[PDB]
DNA sequence: ATCGATCGATCGATTTTTTTTTTTTT
DNA sequence: ATCGATCGATCGAT
């Protein structure tokens, strides 16, 4: 997913927090404005019927050894596979 | 409410628990028992109990029972506060445990259900590593030292922590410690887990064990590897090591999610899975028992007649004692008994081996070694070099019986010998060093390298092993078969009623249990024959050996010094047969004709 | 878990050297193999056996140092009788 | 009648018939919610089955009772590598045989709650993936902001037992790896699939997020995924009395000793004596265990010994599908330790596991041996105690189990002749010691 | 400044995985072998602060064994100018823990010893040996601490102990006990009593007892500036009997010596007979060890039957009586261990009562050079005589009709206090 | 005006970790 | 680096 989509449940509305690389950190209570200056914040989670997904494949590439030095090692390369 | 909804059944069981389950009246087992329970309890005041669980369920139906099930371990307090409230009535340092018994049913690890937490629940299979002892908490003094502790209360949930209310005093807290072990009562605990029985397991799925501690008394009464019904105590624990499992655990969304695992506690479990002396005095009177011991010995086995007796003189054996300054005198006995195979030899080894306590046995070829020598085992992880006793060790004090020694070959022959001469045993490799402790009655079997007599064979040669193992064992007592019609129609009659169904009525004179109690009463003697007659024996001795100088084809031997000390432990094995002390020369004529006999054995 | 060789190889040829070197361990599952249509792990808590169609050739070296005409058949031959048999 | 509830569906039937055409989509579109109805549905259409035979099972309190749908055959699915993210959540037909069954996960319902005051027993249900606890408060009321006591062995649970699974779709595109599937499961489906057994087991498609540093909230983009485990389909003994009967019509047949020979083994050719060993040791014996003792049992074992390539393993692979609890192990490649008392370390617990050995498998049913001539001298000795004790003694390593294996056994044999030659001694022939040979 | 009694016998006589908390914080007597153990450490001993903002010294305060809390305000003031330890005016004392297991001799069957720690502190440190059978006088606690954070469920202290006292397997001279015992030595007939005493139940040869009497009693090495000190001890050797009490002997030797080891012969008694020790950082340090001698040194060897022994460890039979310091090739660690050993030898006869009257080389498979290394050589026999077992049965007989020689403590301390 | 609880800014603590030389067994 | 608790003040209540 690039974007979590939280919801208010009480204020309802939609959330939608980017996340980049491995990780993120995820947003609590209620961002939404309609609970925002309201006494009561609503609760949110993530729905992942509605927040957006993208495939992610990866693969290590070696060399194909004719162009290595006659020393040293082949290399493995990390790459990562997303989407068609 | 719910306070008092327990505290109705509390009441509803103190009043139970004070009531009468002992229906048995007159010749009994009459009444009450259960303030019994408390008396002799109150005997050695070891602040614990044993009360079925099936007669509560007898008297309330079970409603009360059911409440036991589910309801139990939010109702626990309720038993034994009524109880020491019966104490505080009854008996005066105070903290009890209490054992149930007798549950319904025993149910499965695969059977076990989280609908079961909560609810006590009978379960059994085999145990595996036990842990050592540690003392649990529970209730302990722990207070901040300012302004005072004064605090040594709850905190009973595994935490341990913490002090909370009226702290420091007077400021507000909370705050910080003071644990104080000087004032806190502690008790067990050790920790192990059960694995699941193997007959129950379909192949090849693999039991699932947990792990289950061991609270109240019940710790330590755990034997490893022993199948063992459970009384349930079910509850959980919280398990932080699960994680990429994953979840969904929940959070207190000071976040620590929860994970909360099975954890079986081991409230009580079982290892299972007076007049009787007047017996001994109607025994002790009859003479004949000397013969009917005998043939009360072994009826599953035809004949061989005195070989029997010495199973039951391996099963007594001398002192095994003094004198002092000094070395302990044995002591112990050996025989290996061997001839033709089909000679049902093997009957004998079955026999006392289902028979005699801790009695040992191997298949007497691949132990492969050790088997009695220590591995030495490794790897740990973390270490290396684990001594294994192993094998024939366990049997100390008891009668070990093992199989053709020629199939061990030499290796272990020379510690077989060791074992024979230093009783117990130094061992190790590369390890640390140790002594191990057998001192083990032995028999075995090995079959005759010709498995046949090969009568004009010296004893001596023919059993192919060393004289020193073979004069360590006295004795090995040869015998032989060979058709005999007369005894082959006895052979056809005697020994198709072991095939038999029936007639399985034909019984020895002795139950096997009767005698065996009385065992232990002629175990308890240590009969020593300082009469003179013992003088008589050395001449006995001398005329043994004096004839035996020539020549030495004959069963020579020597014969052996060693002879003697086991005729000493002849007659040590005697006077126990007989109860009496100090023997008797007409006694120690009987050692020493089955000495001659067992001689005779190593002749032509 | 990583399956390989004759798992790998099923429903088709497995070309072999080294053949009296296999040992033991490889020598039972082939022997097994030539039971053919299965492979059978009783090991951990996996008991499956598992299907192997492999087509099976392996050419192997004569006892050492080469085979010598004076030696008979199947002394010559460092594989085991119910092997090639 | 049986009050099983949890109906196993059936998928599809919803096509080709009308109506429920949409719903048959509508179904395979949002799963989950489907069930909800469904489920409760089942119940009412229980409840209104009932009214028209009016009082029933005593009566309205079995309608009380749970139903739910285990719908199965959704479409099919490809594999498990084909997966697409689109399908996030969607009814899925999959297959493979279990690699490993987890211990049973304990999971939250209904959380239990006290404060320091009185202490009283409020609580409220786990509910949503969170549990929220008020400050305060119960009793007084009052009030006062005590800390919320939490006893878990009070509050609710249910099992959801993990396993790990590695589905064999084959099909497969070459180089991808044998990939493996989660599952999670949930009450009945928890358990009852046993470890290593191919299965049709389908399910919604699921993945979560998990922490990163399994301290700090942060989550690791991407979530983990696992099988919802919607519905199961892997693939005492009682007869019905009439064939029973024709057991004992076979019984007054003159020659059910042989017939049931050629029926024995009607694959193999002749060596019909042979036949006959096999039709008796499975009948083998009766067990005598007398006042006390005895036990010498129905125990037979027979080795089969003579020319190779007698198709003499194809009875043993035979025979080995016949018993109930069987046996099969080539010579040399099972080990004295591979018949009794494995002992390993469980490795994902990190702890030492004991484990029964073949023979102790063995134990019970019957046992074919090969190459018992080829089988190591540590073997066999392991046999000769259960060729007389009928048992298995293991002192090894941390615990004393003395075991029993009573099972039946038949080792194949292969001499050493080959050809076991004319004339020659007989024994001496078959090699192997006259002890374990007698 | 100071002194503790260790005081004396104590039962308890409790094993190991016998204790009970009922047991805990009261002195408790208990049973264990050595194991291995931390190198002896400095102990805080007095605690004493520097601190910080307050001044110093501050005088030193009592902590700990081992706890040491909590300086909160104090010595000026409070904090943050607050209490911290300085190097100066601080006594400290040794620290050693250890691990002791229970005995395997007194370990019931099939169960698994248990693991104990041993604490050490004052006079005690260090005076331990691993591998030793050994006695101590402790106090069981919870002690101490209970985080162990691991732990947690249920929640616990580990449980620790420290021996006010230790004591080997399993006694010293004094003034009025030496001095009238140095008025034993006087007599000159007192040499037969040592015969007398040597083992009085056994009867025997008084020859072979007299060799018995030889490497029992020890001797000067003795040194020579600045080279080789030559061989002090009596390497011994026995020619077996079949029947004979000469393996009962040596173990007379085993309670009689102060120091004393039996391996016998193999297969094998502890333990490797030789030091096969490769460590192994990593893990956790693993454990170094020596030759079964190395485990008593000074301390007379005790082994029988050769014959049955390996011969790659009856290498370092040969190699022990030469050198007298032990060494091997395994693996990386490099060293230099001296162990010095009397060594006592009683090997059974090959075949029957008597090998040949052909010469012993006849006798024993075993080398000559490698038998070069005995001093002594015990030969026995015989053939049958009428008078010899009256000799013995008779003393025999009378023997066991129990249910001269000095008192073995004296001629025991006698010896050690002769080797010291 | 005394008391409180409330929020916030203050303070400071927690974030990687198992493979190649071995060794008693026949 | 961020999260965590301490602790400080302030604006409302009585
Ligand atoms: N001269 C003797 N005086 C008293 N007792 C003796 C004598 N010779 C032998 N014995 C008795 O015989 C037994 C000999 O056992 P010991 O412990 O010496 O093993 P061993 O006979 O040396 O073993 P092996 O001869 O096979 O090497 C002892 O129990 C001892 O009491």
């Amino acid at each position: 997913v690039e974007v979590i989509a939280y919801t208010c449940d009480q204020c309802g509305y939609e959330v939608f927090q980017e996340v980049n690389s491995r990780t993120f950190t995820p947003l609590s209570e209620c961002t939404s404005e309609e609970c925002s200056q309201n006494q009561t914040k609503g609760q949110l989670f993530m729905s992942t019927r509605a927040s957006k997904f993208s495939a992610f494949q990866e693969c290590k590439i070696q060399e194909l050894s004719q162009q290595v030095p006659v020393g040293h090692i082949p290399r493995s390369l990390n790459i990562h596979v997303n989407g068609t | 409410v719910d306070d008092v909804t327990g505290e109705k059944v509390r009441e509803a069981f103190e009043q139970f628990l004070e009531d009468f389950s002992v229906q048995s009246t007159d010749t009994g087992e009459v009444e009450k028992v259960y303030r019994a329970q408390i008396e002799f309890m109150k005997i050695y005041d070891l602040n614990t109990i044993y009360i079925d669980y099936q007669h509560l369920s007898m008297r309330e139906n079970g409603a009360l029972a059911m409440a036991i099930s589910e309801q139990y371990y939010r109702f626990l307090p309720f038993l034994q506060k009524g109880l020491r409230r019966v104490v505080r009535k009854y008996a005066p340092e105070r903290v009890f445990q209490i054992s149930f018994f007798n549950l319904p049913t025993v149910h499965r690890i695969r059977d076990i259900r989280s609908e079961k937490i909560g609810s006590l629940l009978s379960i059994s299979g085999t145990v595996t590593r036990t842990s050592e002892v540690r003392p649990e908490l529970y209730k302990a003094s722990f207070t901040c030292d300012m302004c005072r502790a004064i605090v040594d209360n709850v905190e009973q949930s595994f935490k341990y922590t913490e002090p909370t209310f009226c702290p420091n005093p007077s400021c507000e807290n909370r705050a910080f410690w003071t644990l104080n072990v000087t004032r806190s009562r502690f008790l067990d605990w050790q920790k192990v887990r059960i694995q699941e029985n193997a007959n129950e397991i379909p192949t090849g799925s693999m039991p699932r064990t947990l792990d289950v501690i061991l609270r109240g008394d019940s710790v330590e009464r755990a034997k490893p590897g022993d199948r063992c019904k459970f009384t349930g105590v079910e509850i959980v624990v919280p398990d932080v090591t699960q994680l990429g499992l994953p979840g969904v655990k929940p959070s207190s969304t000071g976040v620590r999610d929860l994970t909360y695992k099975i954890s079986f506690l081991a409230c009580h479990v079982i290892s299972i899975g007076s007049d009787e002396i007047n017996e001994l005095k109607e025994m002790v009177k009859d003479e004949h028992i000397y013969d009917k011991l005998v043939r009360s010995i072994a009826p599953a086995v035809f004949g061989h007649e005195a070989v029997k007796k010495g199973i039951l003189l391996q099963m007594l054996g001398g002192v095994h004692k003094s004198t002092v300054e000094g070395i302990k005198l044995r002591g112990d006995i050996n025989i290996c008994v061997v001839g033709d195979p089909s000679t049902s030899k093997s009957q004998f080894l079955k026999y006392v081996v289902g028979f005699a306590p801790r009695s040992v046995y191997t298949s007497g070829k691949a132990s492969s070694a050790a088997g009695l020598t220590a591995a030495v085992v490794r790897d740990e992880e973390g270490g290396d070099y684990t001594i294994e006793a192993g094998a024939l060790m366990l049997a100390d004090n008891g009668i070990c019986c093992i199989d053709e020694f020629d199939k061990m070959d030499i290796s272990d022959q020379v510690a077989i010998h060791e074992a024979m001469e230093q009783q117990t045993i130094s061992i190790a490799k590369a390890g640390i060093h140790a002594t191990l402790n057998a001192r083990t009655s032995i028999l075995a079997a090995a079959n005759p390298v010709g498995g046949r007599y090969n009568r004009k064979l010296s004893l001596r040669g023919n059993l192919n092993m060393t004289a020193p193992i073979m004069s360590r064992f006295d004795l090995f007592f040869v015998i032989l078969d060979d058709c005999n019609e007369k005894i082959d129609t006895e052979l056809a009659s005697h020994i198709v009623d072991l095939h038999m169904k029936r007639d399985e009525a034909i019984e020895p004179p002795f139950s096997a249990e009767q005698l065996r109690r009385y065992i232990k009463y002629a175990r308890t003697f240590k009969p020593i024959l300082t009469k003179e007659a013992r003088s008589y024996l050395v001449e006995k001795y001398k005329e043994l050996r004096k004839d035996d100088a020539q020549g030495f084809s004959r069963s020579s031997y020597r014969i052996t010094v060693r002879q003697l000390e086991s005729m000493i432990r002849l007659s040590e094995a005697i006077a126990r047969a007989n109860c009496v002390d100090e023997i008797t020369p007409s006694f120690i004529a009987e050692a020493y004709d089955l000495l001659r006999q067992s001689i005779i054995r190593v002749d032509v | 878990l990583e399956g390989g060789a004759l798992v790998l190889a099923d429903n088709g040829i497995c070309c072999i050297d080294e053949f009296d070197k296999m040992d033991e361990s490889d020598r039972t599952a082939i022997h097994e193999v030539m039971e053919q249509q299965t492979i059978s792990i009783s090991k951990a808590g996996i008991n499956t056996t598992l299907n192997a169609r492999t087509s099976i050739l392996a050419a192997a070296n004569p006892l050492y140092g080469r085979y010598n005409p004076r030696l008979s058949p199947l002394d010559n031959i460092n594989l085991p009788a119910a092997l090639l048999s | 009648e049986l009050g099983t509830s949890n109906l196993n569906l059936d998928a599809r039937n919803l096509l080709a018939y009308k109506q429920t055409e949409d719903l048959y989509h509508q179904l395979l579109n949002y799963p989950q919610e489907v069930i909800s109805i469904m489920d409760q549905t089942i119940k009412d259409c229980m409840v209104s089955l009932i009214v028209d035979n009016n009082l029933d099972y005593d009566l309205d309190e079995i309608e009380t009772k749970f139903y739910k749908v285990r719908p199965y055959n959704v479409g099919s699915c490809k594999g498990m590598r084909e997966l697409n993210p689109n399908d996030i959540d969607k009814l899925i037909n999959l297959k493979g045989l279990v690699l490993r069954s987890t211990p049973v996960i304990p999971d939250m319902k209904v959380a239990f709650f006290k404060c320091n005051v009185c202490d009283h027993t409020m609580a409220v249900e786990i509910d949503r993936g969170v549990i929220q606890e008020p400050a305060r408060c119960e009793r007084i009321d009052c009030n006062e902001p005590n800390s919320m006591s939490l006893i878990h062995n009070r509050c609710s649970f249910a099992d959801k037992q993990v396993i790990k699974l590695q589905e064999t779709p084959d099909f497969v595109p070459d180089g991808q790896t044998p990939h493996s599937i989660s599952l999670c499961v949930y009450d009945e489906l928890v358990d009852s699939c046993r470890a290593g057994d191919r299965i049709e087991v389908t399910g919604t498609f699921r993945s979560i997020p998990i922490r990163a540093n399994s301290r700090q909230r942060v989550l690791k983009s991407l979530y983990k995924t696992y099988v919802d485990v919607v519905h199961v389909k892997v693939s005492v003994r009682q007869i019905t009395d009439q064939d029973l009967a024709k057991i004992r019509e076979v019984a007054a047949r003159e020659d059910l000793y042989s017939l049931l020979a050629r029926s024995i083994a009607p694959s193999i050719y002749e060596l019909e004596d042979v036949k006959k060993g096999i039709l008796l040791q499975l009948f083998g014996g009766t067990n005598k265990t007398f006042t006390k003792g005895g036990r010498y049992r129905g125990d037979i074992n027979i080795l089969l010994c003579g020319d190779p390539s007698t198709s003499k393993s194809q009875i043993l692979q035979y025979v080995h599908k016949i018993t109930p609890r069987g046996v099969y192990t080539s010579g040399k490649g099972s080990s004295a330790v591979g018949l009794t008392a494995y002992i390993t370390r469980d490795v994902d617990t990190k702890q030492l596991v004991l484990e029964s050995g073949a023979l102790v498998l063995s134990d019970g049913g019957v046992c074919c041996i090969d190459e018992f001539d080829k089988m190591s001298d540590s073997t066999r000795s392991v046999l000769h105690e259960v060729m007389e004790q009928q048992t298995i003694s293991i002192a090894k390593a941390g615990i004393i189990t003395t075991l029993n294996a009573r099972s039946s056994i038949l080792a194949s044999a292969n001499p050493i002749g080959s050809r076991y030659n004319p004339n020659l001694p007989v024994t001496e022939n078959i090699d192997l010691p006259p002890p374990l040979l007698s | 400044s100071e002194i503790h009694v260790r005081i004396s016998d104590f039962p308890t006589i409790y094993s190991l995985r016998e204790l009970r908390e009922s047991n805990l914080s009261s002195l408790v007597r208990v049973t264990g072998v050595v194991t291995r153990r931390t190198g002896v450490f400095p102990q805080l001993k007095y605690v004493k602060f520097n601190c910080l903002k307050c001044g110093s010294i501050l005088g030193p305060f009592f902590q700990d064994s081992n706890e040491e809390i909590r300086i909160s305000f104090c010595t000026n003031c409070k904090s943050k100018g607050p209490f911290r330890v300085n190097g100066e005016k601080t006594v400290y004392r040794n620290y050693q823990r250890v691990t002791l297991q229970e005995a395997p001799g007194t370990v019931p069957p099939g169960r698994l010893p248990r693991h104990r720690e041993v604490i050490l502190l004052a006079d005690l440190v260090d005076v331990s040996k691993p591998g030793e059978e050994v006695e101590v006088t402790g106090i069981y606690k919870n002690n101490y601490d209970g985080n162990l954070n691991a732990k947690n469920g249920f929640p616990v202290f580990a449980t620790i102990i420290e021996a006010n006292s230790i004591k080997r397997r399993e006694f010293s001279w004094t003034e009025e006990e030496e001095r009238e015992f140095r008025k034993i030595s006087r007599d000159r007939g007192i040499i037969d009593k040592i015969i007398s005493s040597m083992a009085p139940s056994i009867y025997g040869h008084r020859d072979i007892k007299t060799a018995v009497a030889c490497s029992l009693f020890g001797g000067v090495p003795k040194n020579v500036n600045g080279k080789h000190s030559i061989r002090g001890d009596i390497n011994v050797l026995l020619l077996g009997d079949p029947g004979t009490a000469k393996s009962q002997i040596l173990k007379y030797v085993e309670k009689t010596a102060h120091r004393a080891v039996f391996a016998t012969g193999q297969g094998a008694s502890a333990v490797g007979l030789t030091a096969s020790v490769r460590k192994d950082p990593i893990t956790k340090e693993w454990t170094l060890e020596g030759g079964a001698l190395v485990l008593a040194d000074k301390g007379v060897c005790l082994i029988d039957e050769f014959d049955k022994m390996n011969d790659q460890d009856r290498t370092s039979i040969h190699e022990a009586m030469e050198q007298q310091s032990i060494s091997i090739s395994k693996a990386g660690i490099v060293t230099t261990l001296q162990a010095r050993c009397s060594i006592i030898a009683a090997a059974n006869p090959n075949g029957g009562r008597y090998n040949s009257t052909l010469p012993l080389a006849q006798n024993v498979s075993l080398t000559e050079p490698i038998l070069s290394r005995f001093d002594i050589l015990c030969v026995v026999r015989d053939l049958v005589d009428e008078e010899a077992d009256e000799r013995l049965a008779t003393f025999v007989v009378d023997s066991h009709v129990r249910s001269s020689p000095i008192p073995q403590e004296l001629l025991m301390k006698y010896i050690h206090y002769a080797r010291t």
